[PDB]
């Protein structure tokens, strides 16, 4: 590192780009000569003869290729000389592969078979591809030839259904870039602008091979783009060790060797070298140098050359003049025209009534184009890229037809089309550059393109290539054409803007970094073997043999030169780098580094339209454009016309650049050949660059230049200024309509007003109506509705609905529609909130809901507003003023409870030395907190609300309270409530101890299943529940004995009340406060939280005294918290995680530097990714094994036993990692050596910030939002999640403070500082999830009319922040009836949903009553929604098949995701399941829940977490199934009823009505029971009859297995049925028939249902059903649990008279092969 | 002597030297000054927010006069200030010397609860007297409007001064009042115009609250490129929304839709 030095990078550039000649001497081949002829001289090569065929060298037919690869070679028979030698190393072999050969020897089919290896492997049985699982790279020059290449690779394998297809290049939304395609074409400046962009949520991880067609491109200026794509692909590979062929397509060219190191390229096996021997067609080369210079006695030496060349070939062989523009093109081809008829020689061309010239002359006239009509008789024509394609086919079809013989065309007919000739002219080899602002040479790939159309393939023995130069230049292209033109490297010269793109990468992160990179590069390569041409002596280059120091100076140049331009942040003590967001634009935008410096230097918030125009013309792109004085009359008569004023004069550059913009927006024809060429130039740069400073002002917040920017990006696109009409950008229409409206002097938005009659009469033009009346509406239009919601005096909630108010139409509008919301403070001036909308064609006609913060000072602004800005179309916007003259703002906060300096408690006040036995050893004393309440919670039976930080101790206050409880009555019952599964689970496991293994105090935990919940309940003196598991129980709380019953009912963090599920939390305790209100003696209810701002309303809401209030705030926390907010100003997502990596690091070392660390992350895949950032961070300062406090064997008892490749190597050094990807396994042993101070770092995710159960000292949250797979965007982190992360920062017996950084994005900066510090505000959101509640409490009939859901709303936190809050609820008053008319409507509105759907009935308005629709919904938890469709589609013939595709749509599996990274696994799961689907697509919840679904019946074990998937799936399937169950009875359906009540069971056991019964005895095989029908067994009580001393054989089982047969046997359930029929003989048709049931259990079972495939632990449920099975017609049906003794009585009443015979089913729902089945007859009278 | 011979013409508008200095009227905004001297006071003291002050100083221009009602309230029970709280833009064009707005006053929902303070205007060159033209605009709209208290409506002027911004605010006397309804001279020296019809009132800055502006709803304030278009009998709807600059593309179109053929 040290001895640097700064070198000069321009002095090390080769200025000639690819015009570089670097050998000195060229060699020609013999019988090479060369004349001396009029003021000019000729080179002739002569044609070179094929080689003689090698030894083993036969051409290889198509028939011996692999069968698979035949079809992409239909139409070929036998493979070239090339192709033959490379078809095995292209098949047969996955190596990097180099091909070099002259253009035309067929290099194309050579990558097909490399394309054809790859997708052979992604094939599989069904005939098609995975296309989900690979994806290959095309790599072209030239944009022609890569739209040519699509449709030939999309013919060539369109029999194997793949897309391949052109980029679209214009969509950084909506990125459909590849997914649907497969091999993508491109050039190499728009994969590297790809793969720049981070967030590897794109498609590269899926490329498995790259095609770098031309690659002797890096000897052209271009070339460093091709050294950036390759260098970053390889050095990924090293990372990621997913390897990635490397194919290489080349010309014949020396330091072809050097190229193949550059590819990793074994010279042995993937090098292959075919001189010019190997072109198909021998060319005869003839180089034409003038020594003339003056400049038109040159243009006509050229002219003559010209034309005696065309007369050596005229009547004889077709003739392809090249030239350099789409203007000489037409000024050659008439050149020697007019040159001939000035010697009459034009009867060589066409014969005496040639068969050809009568459809030249017959086609000359539909040509229609007028510069090709003079042309087309004679037998001549042009072709460039500015007429219309019509043409262009019309010319290669009869030049292709041997019919024109003079062709004068430019270079892009030579890459777009593949028309060879035999004689091809290049006239001229020189051609203007805006670039360099100056005439340079053409370049290298051009002439080797357009001399490889010389000869064609069949017709012609040889071809005839003429080159006309300067004769100066005569050496160049000798060596260029006959393999002697080295390839280098161009790349020095973009040293700096190609080190910035990896370090906004993070690829690279310090010097050592991109010492590492560039060693990949070319050029590296190149200074090897040659670093004498390239600035290096021979002396020092071993002096330093693999080039460390050189490439060392080389990076700190660049570096310093990043640094100078504020892109990086360079440390050259460390020589670290530090990303920015304006190195950032740089990269993503394509920006040179010089350009942003310049932009960040005169970018300022009160920017003109005039300096806006000036700043864009500095940019460093145009540093080589110059004014010539040919140009400056031209310019001077625009310059004093335009409309943006130009401040500088004329003479400098950056005044014609502004002008140039100007007059391309005013579509106003230049005259200037370097003018108008100068222009297209700025302004097809122009759409980046002004992209970049869109960007760059937007995120900085300055409100009147974003709108001035954005509208300049969308005038340069639309070439049109905002004073027109916004309907021009309507392209269907003709253009002097509109300016007869725009001159019509009167606003744009009137016409929306007025009918299709009256718009033709104000434009004076009533012949067109109703088009722009169309045209009109077809305009995008937003209307925009908004709902403000005060959260705080200071901060303010707004929901912004943004409705659509225009018709769609896909040929205007396309796949989607972008727009920018802007909320912008009182003078327009800063942008307090931007967020991007995008709105889709598929949802254009719905409403759109939009949520955000903004921020509100107390002396109330006049108004915000909102700005809805379309990104594409001109004159588009919406601005809704958001005014504050009525906002009502809620009350200041009370101050808090006092923390009174007591006197801290010991556990001497419990005064019970059983009682005291649970904390002595633990802790000495309460903290202050604690003590507090102690009087109010132990001594006293009010109802206590006790409001802490989190981390504060609250869990042993409602130990308080349970303590109490076990005294006053020892059998009393208590349920706690805790909003988090995981929460509850730990605090089942930590009350376990205490309450049952030391008091003896039996303690439960709630399954979610109400088959044992409601038993935990009875024996149970601690029932542990979360809301959603507790509501099903209390909702028959009337009826349950147990429920109204309890002594004790403390809810924790019930601040979650305002969370997604805090509703439900809402429901059960307002409940439990109504139950003993309808009742005697009160249940005591104690409520713990967060410190809340309204915390009394909930103690009002909960009924505690003032003086039980105890409402505390983050400013007591036992153990003092050190908070810190560290701003990061980067926009992007993954760009801000690497800004945040270094300052992770440096926050360890500075505020925890050796006790232990906890960081979380926002994604599984960041967990492991920063905790290798820290440890190379830590090992970059020399101090590795760092956090690793253990001797690093005493871990190997530990480390060893985890599945995970990187957790073990991390461990070893001190810093674990825990996700849910990860094991219960592995996740347990992390936490045990965190504990254990083994380890001082993990790297924890946000997923487990509820379910983990170790404390640091330090807590980094590194970012505080993550990405949804589902809306596809990112979501900020909930509040309350935030603050449980923070409350791990907590050790109370083993520090003295506690402290927690926040890295987050700069706007969310003063969001978290305001609800952090300070007490949390909650409200409620019950009035958004009624429905479900109002028809439960309409089933158990505590809601009986409209007044008393008026009455039940009362007793609810959202009744008392509806007074504190008005306008959060959308109420305008707090007024006695302002809240009944609110809260009427909120009745009214969710009881005509519930009727409507069939679920209650509404009886004059007034009256309420349940039908069994609803009852269902209420017994069994499940939403309305459900339900209602349920109904609709549950038919009488229904099966098992449709019953899964009914539980599927349910809405509660609308929740789970759809990763498309899985499509086709699930697409061929379709093909695995029994059962088909009918019209089946992928992308909804939905149906990937059957695949799911019928995935666990068979057993089919599948990812880890689609397992966990369908574990919480399954968790309410029963519950769906039983609800079916109830509703095909209900409607008397047998056969659908009883297929239900079969799907419970296979689900339960997840097997099938087809597969064998045997399949529930554990250790049993997959086919296990082809030994069956050879020893006749198939029910399981066959094995239980098999006799013990045969029965010990057969099976092959391990005693161990043997064991477990048993207890499955032993509690398999056989019941002994006994029916009989009441009166058998008084039954009257009409009259009272029962059926008498009597079981008896047969046996003595412990425990639950035994079914390991199945979470939740069950219990035996029953079905007893009558019916007749020939009328499908169910009778009778009972629900019942089985102990040992039950009798049931099924009661029907008869039909007619006869016989009439019924079934009696026995049906089980977790047990397959139990159902029994007596028939039985009832003589009727 | 054309004996040698002579040249061509290069033709350069006015108003893109103008549109160049209104690009830095942002530098005037933080150097604010306000007229204190010895002027005793009449009663009524008219505080300015600065915020609509700085942006209808931005959206000005250095020649060409602009103009702005004035609508406020005063404090609860404290009825000798008077809190300026809006300032509305409406269809005008101006010359060096006065402005031209239409006959119609701004009438909108949100101006219902406030009352008609005057008008606000910029001069280019700061006069120690008030302009004999302000009287004859400001007493002709108290004719045809008796909304216009004389003892309540003012007349600010925001003169250019170079590199600043001082602000004078008067008054106008029952002497200005008539004299000035009575004016059909455009003049700069009239006839009956004595200093005797008018006097200075004590207008302060400050940054307590905040301001507001009115635009008008489908048309803009800046109709200098355009006065065919403006006629004194002109009516106007307002929307809440800030203005655009003075050189605003919506504000001459001509030169965007005459460039566009050449
Ligand atoms: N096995 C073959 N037999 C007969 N003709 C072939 C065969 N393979 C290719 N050709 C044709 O030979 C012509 C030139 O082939 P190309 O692959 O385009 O030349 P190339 O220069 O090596 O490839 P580039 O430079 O990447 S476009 C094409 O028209 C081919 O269709
Ligand atoms: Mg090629
Ligand atoms: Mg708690």
């Amino acid at each position: 590192l040290a001895p640097r030095q700064v070198l000069d990078l321009e002095d090390l550039v080769f200025t000639q780009g690819s015009h570089f000649m670097a050998n000195k001497r060229c060699q020609l081949p013999d019988g090479s000569f060369r004349r001396q002829r009029k003021g000019y001289e000729e080179v002739h090569v002569p044609a070179l003869k094929p080689k003689p065929f090698g030894s083993e060298e036969q051409l290889l037919p198509v028939e011996k290729l692999p069968k698979y690869a035949q079809a992409g070679f239909e139409g070929f028979k036998t493979l070239n000389r090339i192709q033959s030698k490379l078809y095995r190393a292209a098949l047969e072999t996955d190596e990097n592969l180099l091909l070099c050969a002259p253009t035309g020897a067929g290099k194309t089919n050579v990558a097909l078979m490399c394309m054809l290896r790859e997708i052979g492997k992604h094939i599989n049985m069904d005939g098609t591809i995975n296309v989900d699982d690979f994806k290959i790279i095309y790599i072209a020059p030239m944009r022609s030839l890569v739209q040519e290449m699509v449709g030939s690779f999309g013919k060539r394998l369109a029999t194997y259904g793949i897309t391949v297809a052109e980029l679209t290049g214009d969509h950084q939304l909506c990125k459909e870039e590849i997914s649907a395609t497969q091999i993508i074409v491109c050039t190499p400046e728009k994969w590297d602008i790809i793969t720049r962009k981070g967030g590897e949520r794109t498609y590269t991880q899926l490329v498995r091979l790259i095609i770098l067609d031309e690659i002797h491109l890096l000897h052209d200026d271009r070339g460093p783009v091709l050294e950036a794509l390759v260098a970053r692909a390889i050095r990924n590979i090293e990372m990621t060790q997913e390897d990635v062929r490397l194919i290489g397509l080349s010309a014949t060219l020396p330091n072809y060797e050097d190229v193949a190191t550059f590819l990793r390229v074994d010279p042995a096996k993937g090098l292959f070298y075919f001189d010019n021997s190997f072109r198909p067609v021998p060319l005869e080369q003839t180089y034409v140098g003038i020594t003339e210079k003056k400049a038109i006695k040159r243009f006509q030496i050229m002219n003559e050359i010209v034309y005696e060349k065309i007369m050596e070939h005229a009547g004889k062989n077709q003739v392809l003049v090249f030239v350099h523009s789409r203007k000489e093109t037409g000024k050659t081809a008439r050149a020697i025209r007019d040159m001939c008829l000035e010697k009459d020689t034009l009867g060589l061309f066409l014969r005496e009534g040639s068969a050809s010239t009568e459809v030249l002359r017959t086609e000359a006239e539909q040509c229609k184009n007028l510069e090709l009509k003079d042309l087309l008789p004679y037998g001549f024509a042009i072709h460039h890229a500015g007429m219309t394609r019509v043409d262009r086919t019309l010319v290669e079809d009869l030049f292709a037809d041997k019919h024109i013989q003079v062709l004068v065309s430019t270079a892009t007919l030579a890459w777009g089309v593949n028309l060879p000739a035999h004689t091809v002219i290049i006239k001229g080899t020189q051609v203007y550059s805006p670039e360099k602002g100056r005439w340079t040479e053409l370049g290298a790939l051009d002439i080797l393109q357009m001399l490889g159309r010389a000869g064609r393939p069949q017709y012609d023995t040889k071809g005839e290539g003429i080159l006309i130069t300067s004769h100066g230049e005569l050496q160049y292209y000798l060596s260029l054409l006959n393999q002697q033109l080295p390839i280098e490297s161009q790349m020095v010269s973009k040293l700096p803007d190609m080190l910035n793109a990896e370090i906004v990468l993070g690829n690279v992160q310090n010097a050592k970094d991109a010492v590492n990179w560039l060693g990949y590069a070319y050029l590296y390569i190149r200074m090897l073997r040659s670093p004498t041409l390239y600035g290096i002596s021979h002396d020092d280059l071993k002096g330093d043999p693999l080039l460390d120091q050189r490439r060392l100076d080389l990076v700190h140049t660049a570096a310093l030169m990043l640094d100078k331009n504020n892109l990086v942040k360079y440390d050259k003590k460390t020589g670290n780098f530090q990303v920015t967001e304006l190195g950032r634009i740089a990269s993503h935008y394509y920006i040179t580094n010089d350009t942003v410096q310049t932009y960040n230097q005169l970018l300022k918030p009160t920017l003109s339209e005039i300096e806006l125009f000036r700043v864009f013309s500095l940019s460093s792109e145009f540093k080589n454009i110059t004014v010539r004085e040919e140009e400056k009359l031209e310019l001077q008569k625009l310059l004093e016309r335009v409309p943006i004023p130009v401040k500088e004069s004329i003479e400098e550059p950056s005044a014609k650049i502004n002008v140039l913009l100007q007059a391309f927006i005013s579509q106003l024809k230049l005259e200037g050949f370097a003018l108008m060429a100068d222009m297209v130039y700025v302004t097809q740069s122009a759409g980046r660059l002004m992209r970049a400073i869109f960007e760059i002002v937007l995120n900085r917040g300055w409100a009147q230049l974003t709108d001035k920017t954005l509208n300049l990006c969308k005038m340069i696109d639309k070439r049109m200024w905002q004073s027109m009409c916004p309907l021009r950008q309507f392209r269907k229409l003709p253009e002097e309509v509109v300016k007869k409206i725009e001159k019509k002097n009167f606003p744009f938005e009137r016409l929306y007003d007025l009918n299709h009659n009256e718009i033709g009469e104000l434009i004076r033009m009533p012949k067109m109506g109703k088009t722009i009346h169309k045209y009109v509406h077809l305009f995008p239009k937003l209307e925009l509705s908004v709902h403000l919601q005060p959260i705080t005096r200071s901060t303010l909630k707004v929901e912004l609905t943004i409705t659509p108010d225009f018709q769609w139409d896909e040929k205007v509008h396309g796949s989607s529609e972008a727009f920018w919301i802007l909320v912008e403070d009182v003078d327009s001036e800063v942008i307090l909130h931007h967020e991007y909308f995008l709105l889709k064609a598929k949802y254009a006609q719905d409403e759109h809901l939009i949520t955000f913060f903004v921020p509100v000072f107390e002396p109330l602004p006049p108004q915000y507003f909102i700005r809805v800005v379309s990104d594409r179309w001109l004159s588009c916007e919406t601005q809704l003023p958001v005014s504050f003259r009525h906002l009502i703002l809620p009350e200041k906060y009370p101050p808090p409870t006092e923390l009174l300096d007591l006197q801290p408690l010991p556990v001497s006040a419990l005064r019970n030395s059983a009682f005291e036995s649970l904390y002595q050893d633990k802790f000495p004393f309460f903290n202050p907190i604690q003590t507090q309440v102690f009087n109010t919670v132990y001594n006293s039976d009010d109802n206590v609300f006790v409001g802490a930080p989190t981390g504060s101790g609250k869990t042993i206050c409602a130990e308080f309270a349970i303590l109490r409880m076990l005294l006053q009555s020892s059998e009393g019952r208590c349920v706690y409530i805790t909003p988090m599964e995981a929460l509850a689970e730990q605090v089942y496991m930590d009350w376990y101890e205490k309450f049952q293994d030391r008091l003896n105090k039996k303690v439960v935990l709630l399954t979610g299943e109400t088959s044992t919940d409601l038993k935990l309940l009875g024996k149970g003196n601690i029932i542990i529940s979360t809301p959603e598991k507790w509501d099903i129980l209390s909702r028959r709380w009337k009826q349950r004995k147990n429920v109204q019953n309890i002594n004790l009912f403390v809810v924790d963090e019930v601040h979650l009340i305002g969370g997604e599920n805090g509703p439900v939390l809402e429901v059960i305790c307002s409940r439990m406060r109504y139950i003993s209100s309808q009742i005697e003696r009160p249940i005591r209810i104690v409520a713990l939280s967060s410190s809340l701002s309204n915390a009394k309303d909930v103690a009002h809401w909960l009924g505690c005294s003032a003086t039980s209030t105890f409402n505390f705030h983050p400013n007591v926390r036992p153990v003092p918290l050190e908070l810190h907010i560290q701003g990061f100003n980067i926009s992007h997502t993954q760009t801000r995680l690497l800004s945040m990596a270094k300052p992770v690091y440096h926050a360890i070392t500075k505020h925890s530097p050796k006790k232990p660390v906890i960081v979380f992350v926002p994604s599984r895949k960041q967990t492991r990714l920063t905790a290798i950032d820290i440890l190379t961070t830590c090992a970059a300062d020399i101090q590795r094994q760092r956090f690793l406090h253990c001797t690093e064997k005493d871990l190997i008892p530990y480390l060893e036993k985890l599945s995970d490749s990187t957790l073990k190597e991390t461990l070893l050094n001190g810093v674990g990692y825990l996700h849910e990807g990860l094991s219960p396994m592995e996740r347990r042993l992390v936490e045990q050596l965190f504990s254990s101070g083994a380890i001082q770092v993990v790297v924890a995710s946000r997923s487990l910030c509820w379910g983990m159960n170790v404390a640091a000292h330090l807590v980094i949250i590194m970012d505080t939002q993550y990405y949804n797979g589902k809306i596809h965007a990112y979501v900020d982190y909930p509040i309350y999640d935030v603050l449980q992360m923070v409350g791990h920062a907590n050790r109370p017996l083993q520090d003295d403070e506690g402290r927690c950084v926040i890295m987050c994005q700069g706007s969310k900066k003063d969001f978290f500082k305001k609800f952090l510090y300070e007490p949390l505000p909650v409200e409620s959101h019950l009035d958004h999830c009624m429905h479900d509640h109002f028809n439960a409490e309409i089933v158990t009939k505590t809601i009986e009319n409209k007044q008393d859901a008026v009455d039940y709303l009362t007793w609810t936190f959202l009744y008392r922040r509806m007074t504190q809050n008005p306008n959060y609820y959308n109420l305008q008053g707090i007024s006695h009836r302002h809240l009944s008319d609110h809260l009427s409507e909120l009745v009214e509105q969710t009881l005509s949903d519930l009727e409507q759907s069939k679920c209650i009935s509404i009886e004059d308005e007034m009256d309420v009553a349940p039908l069994n629709l609803g009852m269902i919904a209420a017994y069994y938890y499940i939403n309305y929604t459900t339900i209602e469709l349920f109904s609709m589609s549950l038919n009488a013939k229904t099966k098992v098949r449709g019953l899964i595709e009914i539980i599927s749509n349910a809405a509660e599996y609308e929740n789970i995701p759809i990763r498309h990274h899985e499509d086709n696994l699930l697409r061929q799961l379709a093909q695995k399941v029994p059962h088909k689907l009918n019209n089946p697509k992928f992308n909804d919840p939905h149906v990937k829940t059957n695949l799911l679904l019928q995935a666990h019946l068979s057993r089919m074990q599948l990812s880890a977490e689609l397992q966990s998937d369908t574990e919480e799936i399954l968790s309410k399937a029963i519950r769906l199934i039983q609800a079916c169950v109830d509703v095909l009875s209900s409607n008397g359906w047998l056969s659908p009823a009883l297929a239900a009540m079969e799907l419970a069971q296979m689900v339960t056991q997840a097997m099938w009505s087809k597969d064998s019964y045997l399949k529930q005895l554990p250790h049993f095989t997959s086919e296990h029971i082809k030994r069956c029908t050879d020893k006749g067994v198939e029910s399981v009580f066959d094995i239980m009859e098999m006799e013990d001393e045969e029965r010990n054989a057969l099976l092959q089982l391990t005693d161990s297995q043997i064991a477990d047969v048993a207890r499955f046997c032993n509690r398999y359930p056989n019941i002994e049925l006994s029916y009989e029929v009441v009166d058998k003989d008084s039954i009257r048709s009409g009259g009272p028939v029962v059926v008498l049931v009597q079981l008896e259990r047969e046996e003595e079972v412990t425990g639950p249902v035994i079914a390991p495939l199945f979470p939740q632990k069950r219990e035996e449920g029953w079905w007893v059903v009558i019916g007749d099975a020939k009328s499908n017609s169910l009778i009778s049906i009972k629900r019942l649990t089985l102990q040992q003794k039950a009798k049931v009585k099924l009661d029907f009443v008869a039909p007619a008279t006869g016989a009439h015979n019924y079934t009696l089913y026995f049906m089980s729902d977790a047990y397959m092969g139990c159902d029994q089945e007596y028939k039985f007859s009832v003589d009727v009278k | 002597p054309l004996g040698s011979m002579t040249q061509t013409f290069s033709s350069k508008t006015e108003w893109r030297v103008r549109a160049i200095s209104a690009a830095n009227l942002h530098l005037r905004t933080n150097h604010i000054y306000v007229s204190s001297d010895d002027i005793k006071e009449t009663g009524y003291t008219y505080i300015l927010p600065k915020n609509v002050l700085k942006k209808f100083i931005c959206i000005s221009d250095l020649r060409a006069q602009i103009a702005g009602y004035l609508y406020g309230v005063s404090p609860p029970d404290n009825p000798q200030v008077k809190e300026i709280r809006c300032i509305v833009m409406v269809p005008q064009w101006g010359t060096h010397q006065t402005v031209h707005l239409p006959g119609q006053l701004p009438q909108h929902e949100y101006l219902k609860e406030m009352e008609p303070l005057g008008w606000i205007h910029t001069q280019p060159n700061e006069s120690p007297q008030l302009s004999p033209q302000d009287v004859t605009t400001h007493a002709k709209i108290m004719a045809d409007n008796p909304s216009w208290d004389g003892e309540k409506t003012i007349i600010i002027t925001c003169s250019f001064t170079p590199g600043s911004c001082t602000l004078t605010a008067y008054k106008l006397t029952p002497s200005g009042y008539e004299w000035g309804r009575q004016n059909t001279d455009k003049g700069n020296n009239p006839k009956g115009y004595l200093p005797s019809h008018y006097e200075r009132v004590q207008m302060l800055l400050s940054d307590r609250f905040l301001g507001f502006f009115m635009v008008p709803a489908q048309s803009s304030w800046n109709y200098n490129f355009m006065g065919v278009r403006h006629d004194p009998n002109m009516k106007y709807e307002l929307q809440l929304a800030n203005p655009k600059e003075f050189y605003h593309e919506v504000h001459r179109p001509s030169h965007f839709l005459n460039f566009a053929l050449l």
